[PDB]
């Protein structure tokens, strides 16, 4: 019940001191409900009848929720906790199945009542003191102090996992085949013996643990595989997601659209190709929790397609360190990219996606690199290494772009995989002005308050134009001006602008952007033979941009 | 070891709790390295394993010593440094020689090996807790705290300081002209002798240190030349101003001048003395771009006049030791990288350019890291401090591979910029 485990010394935050909270009402029936418990608890040693001497106090309650046979003592350490030091974290990050290793037999022991078996740093006990009131006279009050790890306390999960880890170490050594992972009231044991032998080892471990006061039960309530864990469904050689449920409704409210999207990402770990660009586009209004949102046309289409996917069950395999780790990505098209990581051709190891949420302008190659990075990071966490890649881009493209790009990059081992769609530079801007080419001195300003602007050009050839625009901003005019010149220029053109904004955007060599204006432009860029853009300081600058601004 | 000393009390700045920094996931390979290392460190008593009552944590990495047969543990004490070393920049500040940059040569030797004798005040260890990770986090991390002054922690140099001057004093005596400066874990020794004497004057030091305890692994090679260049040799008197020169040209086109008007207009933020109108007026037209055009009244005047206010460093540019040094690095392409180091926009305390070789053997991420470490060393050598870098590279990529070619024993600070604009032009 309690062990010769060494105790972890504890402490209260620097200035603070023990909790002195009281609660002296008495439900006669319950008082005898607790007393029974304590007597069977002090008898077992987990607590002690304490002497009235400075103990601070803590709330004691009796509980019985459903299908009663027994009660449950419950102390509220919310005030003791708020006074105890910080401890090393627990599971800063939950291990991913995609990276766990194949096993024959897996067993789970119930290590629930365990912590009461683990010792409490003597000195710190003095604070654990609660007080069970004797029914009325305002008596001395049957009073106790904890000797083990209080169910509520701050440092229990820690001090526990700590202790348990130590007790296992030896066993763990003398038995490397056995993976032992504990998860709160659970301690899983997995191996490669055949159920008979496997259950020998289980018992040994069981007995070993017993030698350390931590006991365990043989059989009590739930079932075995699949193991419902951390929203996963675990099998001895396959793994998958908890049955997910896409609801169907007449009206969806933000909170409803959220829980829907969340579930979808979750389902993406393994269900290939799931998309989410649309349903989240809707949640882009972060206010209400019950504001109703009309599933737009796309969102619906999308959600749908997500059902055809989830319709069919799908599961994933484990990691075999003898084989290679491969990774493949494909562009879905709306800034959506997908990938699946495997070692073997048919079942996957894991899948996932990479959307370009960030901002409102980006290229197809940079995005490819962003996705390749997201996976690199993911692999390092999960397999401890980088996967080999297979991607829809040809060196000529890549090697070119990373050469032109102003940012440093490092894309790893990658093999080209010719399969649509494809990633490429749909067009390149010239590096030197084009001789003979008509020069368009573009410009366009807008009235910040009247939201009225103009976009025009004046060419070397004496050609002009000015188009009145309403409901836009300089940036919009600054672009429309470049779009203008493109429309009216010929296959080759030299365009001069005074806007860094505009200049950049174009130069970023964007593949697309739902900003239909930039589209109209990007697409003209594609249709041209040779374009050359040139920046030129605004205000003080050239005299041609002046001659258009005086106009606007 | 028999207690070389008996500990120096260390207290963080009030209103300051020790570090609690997450520990980046790592390559299996690298975990094994760390694992191995710490196992020894644990035997040697340098480090002990800790419990759950130690909530603190500083990150740890594995780097290649200097490509030697094995790895090196590089504790990223940056967090704990700010939380202490700053008030031990005072409490025990190691004074910086303004002449070291003037030496004909400065060598850098690793003396971080010294500290591992000196036990660390006990009430402090708890804060050096660093965690070696588990792949996929299947297993709870292995945990350790430091029993001795640890490398990387700027309170180690400071505590050993005392003991160092002692070790070095009977040498600075017979070498009153050689300057020795200590930064964290390295000794920067500078002499005005022909290299030959210098290098020797160094092994003369290498051994003085050696016969008095310390060990400087710094034995880079031997008589046989498998083309592996010698110890870290910097030449700071040749640390000089870089080229920021306009283009001299026979025939000037409308385009050419345009750019030229921009470069200058950009420069006007560093040099309020530049002008362009007479140069710009030459463009007031809407002429072609391939069209070549000639000067103006004082055009040739302004281009040469400016071309002068631009060939002499700027003024009012003084080093404020209160501020932090800042460094931008823009990718120049084809293996080159420029860099400014400043404390207030445009008032550059120093600029320069790094560059690697030709394709086949080098990438971006390696270059940058190399540039960063060269800019940091330069900065250390000149001001006694490292600069906050404004890195032009997707955070995550950087976080993923910086360690891949890191050889420095320190971690400058840094952040990522997503936009170097016209700057790459001007520089
Ligand atoms: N059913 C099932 C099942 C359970 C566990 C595994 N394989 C496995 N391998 C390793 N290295 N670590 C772990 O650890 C775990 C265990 Cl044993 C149980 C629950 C979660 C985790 Cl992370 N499991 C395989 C199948």
């Amino acid at each position: 019940p309690i062990s010769p485990i060494e105790t972890v010394p504890v402490k209260l935050k620097p200035g603070m001191d023990g909790p002195k909270v009281k609660q002296w009402p008495l439900t006669e029936e319950k008082i005898k409900a607790l007393v029974e418990i304590c007597t069977e608890m002090e008898k077992e040693g987990k607590i002690s009848k304490i002497g009235p001497e400075n103990p601070y106090n803590t709330p004691v309650f009796a509980i019985k929720k459903k299908d009663s046979t027994k009660w449950r003592k419950l102390v509220d350490f919310r005030e003791l906790n708020k006074r105890t030091q910080d401890f090393w974290e627990v599971q800063l990050g939950i291990p991913h199945p995609a990276g766990l290793k194949k096993k024959k037999s897996v067993t789970v022991l119930d290590v629930g009542d365990a912590y009461f078996s683990v010792p409490l740093d003597e000195d710190f006990r003095k604070y654990t003191a609660f007080t069970i009131p004797s029914i009325n006279n305002e008596t001395p009050g049957i009073r106790y102090q904890y000797n083990v790890l209080p169910q509520g306390w701050k440092g229990s999960p820690a001090i526990f996992q700590s202790s348990m880890t130590k007790i296992l170490e030896p066993f763990k050594k003398q038995n490397p085949d056995i993976v032992i992972y504990q998860y709160m009231d659970d301690l899983y044991v997995g191996s490669d013996l055949e159920i008979g032998q496997h259950r020998t080892k289980i018992e040994e471990l069981r007995q070993h643990l017993l030698r350390w006061g931590l006991t365990t039960p043989d059989k009590k309530h739930q079932k075995e595989p699949p193991f419902l864990w951390m929203g996963y469904e675990l099998h001895p050689d396959k793994w998958t997601v908890q049955p997910i449920v896409l609801p169907e409704k007449d009206s969806w409210t933000v909170n409803d659209i959220q829980k829907l999207v969340g579930k979808l990402n979750w389902a993406s770990q393994i269900y290939p190709g799931i998309k989410v660009r649309q349903l989240s586009k809707l949640l882009r209004g972060t206010k209400a929790l019950t504001e109703v949102i009309p599933l737009t046309e796309e969102a619906e289409l999308e959600l749908a397609e997500n059902r055809e996917i989830l319709k069919e069950p799908v599961h994933g395999v484990y990691y075999d360190p003898s084989k290679d780790l491969i990774a493949e990505i494909q562009k879905q098209g709306q800034g959506q990219w997908t990938y699946q990581i495997y070692q073997e051709p048919f079942k996957n190891l894991k899948t996932g996606k990479y959307a370009r949420m960030r901002g409102a302008h980006t290229n197809d190659v940079k995005q490819l690199t962003e996705a390749v990075q997201k996976i690199t990071t993911e692999s390092i966490v999960i397999w401890g290494k980088t996967p080999k890649f297979k991607l829809p881009i040809q060196k000529e493209t890549w090697e070119t772009w990373w050469t032109e790009y102003w940012q440093a990059t490092w894309i790893p081992e990658w093999e080209f995989v010719n399969t649509p769609p494809l990633v490429k530079l749909w067009y390149q801007l010239e590096k030197e002005p084009i001789v003979g080419a008509e020069t368009f001195y573009v410009d366009g300003a807008a009235n910040r308050e009247t939201k009225l602007g103009k976009a025009g050009y004046v060419t070397n050839k004496g050609r002009q134009k000015v188009v009145p625009l309403t409901n836009t901003t300089n940036q919009k005019t600054e672009l429309q001006a470049i779009y203008l010149a493109l429309q009216d220029s010929g296959l080759e053109v030299n365009i001069v602008t005074d806007s860094q904004y505009a200049l950049g955007i174009i130069q970023a060599q964007p593949d697309k952007s739902e900003s239909e204006l930039v589209n109209q432009i990007i697409e003209q860029l594609i249709k041209k033979e040779k374009v050359y853009l040139a920046w030129v300081p605004a205000h003080k600058g050239i005299g041609g941009n002046e001659q258009v601004d005086k106009l606007v | 070891p028999i207690s070389p000393i008996e500990t120096v009390p260390v207290k963080l700045k009030p209103g300051m709790d020790g570090p609690k920094v997450k520990q980046w996931p790592l390559t299996e390979e690298k975990i094994k390295a760390l694992v191995e290392i710490c196992t020894e460190m644990e035997k040697e008593g340098k480090i002990s394993k800790i419990g759950p009552e130690n909530p603190y944590n500083t990150p740890v990495f594995a780097i290649k010593k200097k490509d030697s047969t094995k790895w090196r543990k590089l504790v990223d004490f940056r967090e704990l440094n700010k939380r202490t070393q700053d008030f031990w920049e005072v409490q025990l500040g190691i004074p910086h020689p303004a002449g070291l940059k003037k030496k004909k040569s400065v060598t850098v030797l690793d003396v971080g090996d010294a500290y591992f004798s000196v036990p660390l005040d006990e009430d402090f260890r708890k804060y050096t807790a660093f965690t070696i990770p588990s792949i996929n986090n299947e297993t709870p991390g292995i945990r350790y705290q430091y029993n001795v002054l640890p490398q990387g922690w700027k309170g180690s140099p400071a505590i050993f300081q005392s003991s160092m001057t002692k070790i070095l004093e009977p040498f600075k005596k017979q070498n009153p002209d050689i300057v020795i400066y200590q930064y964290m874990d390295d000794l920067y020794v500078g002499s005005d002798l022909e290299i030959g004497q210098h290098r020797t004057k160094i092994e003369e030091l290498r051994q003085h240190l050696l016969r008095w305890g310390l060990t400087t692994p710094d034995k880079k090679h031997q008589k046989e030349p498998p083309f592996l260049w010698m110890g870290y040799e910097l030449h700071p008197d040749k640390w000089t101003v870089q080229p920021i020169v306009l283009p001299e040209k026979d025939s000037w086109t409308v385009n050419d001048i345009q750019k030229l008007v921009g470069k200058l207009n950009w420069a006007s933020q560093i040099y309020p003395g530049i002008k362009v109108r007479q140069l710009s007026k030459l463009l007031r037209g809407t002429k072609a771009l391939t069209e070549v055009i000639p000067l103006t009244e004082e055009a040739e005047l302004e281009l040469a006049e400016n071309r002068e206010i631009l060939k002499e460093p700027v003024h009012g540019v003084y080093y404020d030791p209160s501020k932090d040094l800042i460094a931008e690095i823009q990718k120049q392409g084809q293996g080159q990288w420029t860099y400014q180091i400043y404390q207030e926009p445009f008032k550059n305390l120093k600029t320069g350019k790094y560059a690697r070789m030709r394709g086949a053997h080098t990438n971006d991420v390696k270059q940058l890291t190399e540039a960063v470490q060269k800019i940091t060393t330069e900065s250390i050598v000149i001001w006694g401090k490292t600069p906050k870098f404004k890195l032009p590279i997707q955070k995550e990529t950087w976080e993923t591979w910086w360690t891949e070619y890191w050889q420095a024993t320190w971690i400058p600070e840094w952040e990522f910029v997503n936009t170097p604009p016209l700057v790459k032009l001007w520089y």
